[PDB]
């Protein structure tokens, strides 16, 4: 009911040599850089507001606690972006990034499009470390700006720290992305029409990501394809610790789960990215 | 073409209802014979007569049944008036004691459209005559004298009988509720 | 298991027919309620009562209906005796003139096996009492005095009542024709 | 909710001048010939079996009481056909048939196909009275037999008295026609694909007639026509005394009810057949 | 001409100890649970439509009055299933079901297949009351679903209230079952090839049940068995009040009538089911 | 920062006598009827699937655990609706509903529109208990169906048990309502343009309810009203146990919190509904 690493490796080679495999990188991909995930941010927002971090967690979800933070005082969200810039893109996080085996194995492949939902320059920065060049696309001005001819386009799906208007963190910013009208939303839905995705270090907790894969099946089911042909183009979900409910929800959306070895999280991902080559 | 049909086998009831509701082009006439149930209550018999006449003719039907409740007979015949006038013709004036001759002439229409049965009941106080007098009309009209009047239904003409009889108040109620 | 079923809702008729035909193991008992048609003729009502009770219970059924034809009322009630004793309880002794009190107590069984209806009729001459007397029995037994006897059906016991009543001759005719 | 005679008259002229109107005649069409309907047969079967006619009626339906009659004794059904032949096609029923206004108005029109469900020669006999010639088709040998070129084909749908094997009266003969494999069944289902029918003197009590109009809608609904185009080809049901339930059941099957005047049944039908001309 | 209880008891023991006796339970089997039969449903449908219950009954048969109900308004049939579910399977009908002597005597025997035509969980619920376990089979997904090894399969022949698409109540749903293509139809016709049936509380009023026993004789008569061997495998029809016509119709179809005592309907059935043990 | 009962009572009288107050009733309004809330359903779904109820809760949210239930087997959601209808609309829940002080105080007021998100007939059933008449509107056929002239319209916002296609319980049904295209969605957004709402027994956990109040502020902020006039039309949120984060999120959306006494939940609500009169 779940692919292993050796089973999923010839399936990922076929989609990569055809140029139809696109990585989707989450907050767990920057975990070996000693960065906060979605839980250590809330522990830092609770310290500023005067909450204990265990009491602040039980008043709402991740989107709702950041919405409460941003309206506590004026200019409270601007300060957070400044603080995150200092801690996510610091020089000691740069130094952990050249010697990271996941970021080396990611940049060794010749991708054309990479999607990320984290606010750090460590995915395009991994491509600059390997001598390659990348193109960060986050806002409308980036898509219409000049690029080079054949350069890997890194789509910052949730925003970048050097453009603080593009960061979606609060609940009102997730509701603004439910219209699927932002330039990262329109680019994602067109790439999903034709490409397989590889989710690495990401857990489907964002209700706007799950809503995009929902509405691709409304195109898939209305097109009245067979049992054989509607199940042909799959997406892949590499996860150490998926539960018992979530892999069966995603089978509806043509998403297969690749079970990685949970003893060493960083080496299991790196062996997956080296098996694509 | 008519939309309502008045069912009777009694040709004397037919010329009464055609005297007032005759010019209505929405009313037809049928002659199917039905069998009444055994009960003295007028409401029970006329309601079971419409379900038995709709089953015969299968169109929206209007049936009619009467009663001649008498105080001296504790309400008898009631809706059993059809076999009394067959058995006791003018001896019915003699079986009732002189001095307590009061009676009620009741009459009921029930129209059934196939889904609902609606009963219209009118009623005339009166008293049984000491002897049968009068030639006009039909069954038990020579024996019934309405209250205030001295004459019978048989002694009065058809315009004058319907100004006292229960049918003269049931024309207007049937015309209004059916739009005839 | 029984093969014939005597249908009545009257629990006083039930203990009479179980007094004589009770030991017959081929006779069962049912209590379905039927509705009689409006006619004074006993033969017509009992024949339409068996077709209406076979439709209810769907087994070979035996029904019973009576008559109390009176000379002073020209045969009334006849088979209309059920709503008279409801209306006129002991005033029925008073509405009939003294001197012509003669009447007939008729009674009829009709058994229907699902294909044929056979009617057995017995009959007892008598006369209506000047006033109701006696405690035993049930409906109209305090008012009927058989011919030759001075007492009523109410004054006599159940063995003595069935030596005069129509049911005492209808036991033997029902037992012989059905093999009970 | 129900057509009158003057409303349905231009609708029947249009289908008749295109040659796409076919009469369907029932047992009520032979009622002015003083013939039994489906209730006076059962009163005659009960007299032979020793039943009272009101007690025999409450033991089953019309199909089931005739099934009980036919198995009461050997050769009991053959005798019924012989008796019906002497009573239905007698010389005094012939003499009532020339002076009948319905049979004159039926034969005045130039039909091409007439369906009947009654066992009498009074529908093709009405055509012989008007100088026209008819062709009775009841069995397989009649369909493959020789006819003339342009002659009205009278389809005896339930059989004819001169071919007693074709008569469907008992319950086992109605169940044998549920396969829709008999030659009158196959001819009816192909004429129903292309023609409007006019039901005169017939009440839908046969569960094999109702099953044919059921399965024409299974072709109509599976063909996924619009609301406008699936309701275009109607059938017509002339009846003096249709109830409150049956006209709404037949609206499903594109059958419209023509309310005739119930005071005179014979003259109301004759004015309908004269309005088609 | 009709078996009694003591005559039919050794005939039912022989077929039961060979494992070739299958009960067929009707609407009269749930009558001691104070549930409506086919007449009190129509009295409840007439109240919703605004009819008097005696006037609504004379416009058509049971199948046709429910067809008129279901097309009176949108979602009118879905409401009926909801109402029936709350009335038929209520908690006070559960409490009458443990102390019912028929349902105790039914579950005391070790059946393998039970067919029912009523929409209530009181036949498989009687098996759960006796500690046994049952398997309800109503739709195509139930037949291909997982069961246990040796468990009594309760075939809901007309549908179940928890699967409202399987309920056949209207006339169009009976005509859809005339093709004998539904999964309860195909399972019934194969069990009828090899097993005796025991009809309890059921009256042959469904024209699709009668059509299945019709077409088993078309296999029986075409196989040209003798007089002795074609009459060997019988079916049994326990009924308090069968008329004069219907027992002779069913003798054609190898169905024998067991006359039960009509004075107490519940105790007569319970003594029949205890005589099989 | 939070209204009390006596402070909010003259604010609710003013909106009610103008006819511009609409109740919005949640799952906590049917809690005195001994019905499951959103947590006891999941405890019942875990028993069917073979989970322990505490282990099943930690694999996803409420929408996602019901999505996992509905795809475990065919016809698994249909059975849930049938079971829910037996337990939510049972006769003992009816008997607790006449003697409930909240349902009496709700029906004593002359409302015109009531919205509910629970699947039970106990809000319109409370209006039938007080002699009033209600009109349940759940699907497209209900909105175009016939009603009476001045009758309180009860909008079943999440569906009704007698129309099982309208029930939104699984995650895919919540995503289908994100388009705001359903007939309860279109009716809610037009009533929110002109009316104050009173949330009783409801906690904002549905991401489609929160998204509707989000997009009403996008109309409110783009209309460029002042500080005084954009804060004039308020909505009211009666809750015993609102936390510390959620009342400040809803101040953005013109939703005021009415703090009720948490010692007796049923009597605190009933005193609020009696203070409107
Ligand atoms: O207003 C009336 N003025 C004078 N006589 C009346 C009247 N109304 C009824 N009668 C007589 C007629 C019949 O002898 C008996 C009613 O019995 P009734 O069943 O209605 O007469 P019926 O069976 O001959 O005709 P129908 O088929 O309309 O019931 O009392
Ligand atoms: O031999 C009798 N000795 C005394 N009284 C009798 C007798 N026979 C009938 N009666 C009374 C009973 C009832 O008051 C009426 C007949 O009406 P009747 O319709 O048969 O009585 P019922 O409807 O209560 O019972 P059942 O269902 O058997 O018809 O006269
Ligand atoms: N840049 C990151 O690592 C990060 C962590 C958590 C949430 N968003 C981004
Ligand atoms: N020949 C006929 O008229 C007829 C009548 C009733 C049934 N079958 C045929
Ligand atoms: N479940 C039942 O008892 C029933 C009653 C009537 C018709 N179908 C089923
Ligand atoms: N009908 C209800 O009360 C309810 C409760 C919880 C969830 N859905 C419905
Ligand atoms: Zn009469
Ligand atoms: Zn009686």
């Amino acid at each position: 009911t779940t692919l292993t690493l050796s089973e999923a490796a010839p399936l990922l080679k076929k989609e990569f040599r055809e140029g139809r495999l696109i990585p989707f990188l989450g907050a767990g991909f920057s975990k070996p850089l000693k960065l906060p995930d979605g839980s250590q941010l809330i522990a830092s927002l609770a310290k500023t507001l005067g909450f204990e971090p265990e009491l602040f967690d039980m008043h709402g979800r991740f989107e709702q606690l950041a919405e409460f933070f941003a309206i506590s005082a004026p200019n409270r969200l601007q300060r957070l972006v400044y603080e995150m810039s200092l801690s996510f893109d610091s020089a000691e996080a740069e130094a952990l990034r050249e010697k990271s085996p996941m970021h080396r194995a990611l940049a060794a492949l010749d991708w054309r499009t990479i999607y990320t939902t984290n606010y750090d320059k460590h995915v395009e920065g991994a491509l600059r470390d390997a001598g390659k060049q990348a193109a960060v696309l986050a806002s409308f001005a980036d898509f219409q700006g000049p690029r080079a001819r054949d350069v890997c386009e890194v789509i910052k799906f949730h925003g970048t720290l050097d453009q603080p208007d593009t960061i979606v963190l609060t609940e009102s910013s997730y509701f603004q992305r439910m219209a699927l009208d932002a330039p990262p939303d329109q680019r994602l839905r067109a790439d999903l029409l034709a490409n397989s995705f590889l989710f690495i270090g990401y857990s489907f907790s964002d209700t706007n990501i799950r809503y995009i894969w929902y509405r691709m099946n409304q195109l898939r089911e209305q097109s009245q394809l067979g049992v054989k042909h509607s199940q042909a183009r799959r997406c892949f979900f590499a996860t150490h610790g998926a539960g018992l409910v979530q892999p069966d929800i995603l089978q509806q959306w043509n998403i297969d789960v690749i079970q990685l070895d949970p003893t060493d999280k960083s080496a299991s991902v790196a062996r997956l990215l080296e098996s694509i080559a | 073409a008519p939309t309502w049909f008045y069912n009777t086998t009694n040709s004397e009831k037919l010329r009464e209802l055609q005297h007032v509701l005759g010019g209505s082009a929405k009313l037809g006439y049928l002659t199917a014979k039905v069998t009444e149930i055994l009960d003295v209550d007028l409401e029970t018999v006329i309601r079971a007569k419409a379900i038995a006449a709709y089953r015969a003719v299968r169109v929206p039907v209007i049936v009619e049944h009467g009663a001649l409740c008498i105080d001296a007979l504790n309400g008898l015949p009631g809706a059993l008036v059809k076999p009394f006038w067959e058995s006791l013709d003018t001896r019915l004036c003699e079986v009732i004691p002189a001095g307590q001759r009061t009676a009620r002439a009741r009459g009921a229409l029930c129209y059934c459209d196939g889904r609902e049965r609606h009963v219209l009941i009118e009623e005339t106080e009166g008293e049984i005559a000491p002897s049968a007098r009068g030639t006009g009309g039909f069954h038990w009209d020579p024996i019934f004298i309405p209250k205030g009047q001295t004459r019978t239904f048989a002694e009065m003409s058809l315009d004058e009988k319907l100004s006292f009889s229960p049918l003269g108040r049931l024309h207007t109620r049937l015309r209004t509720e059916l739009g005839l």
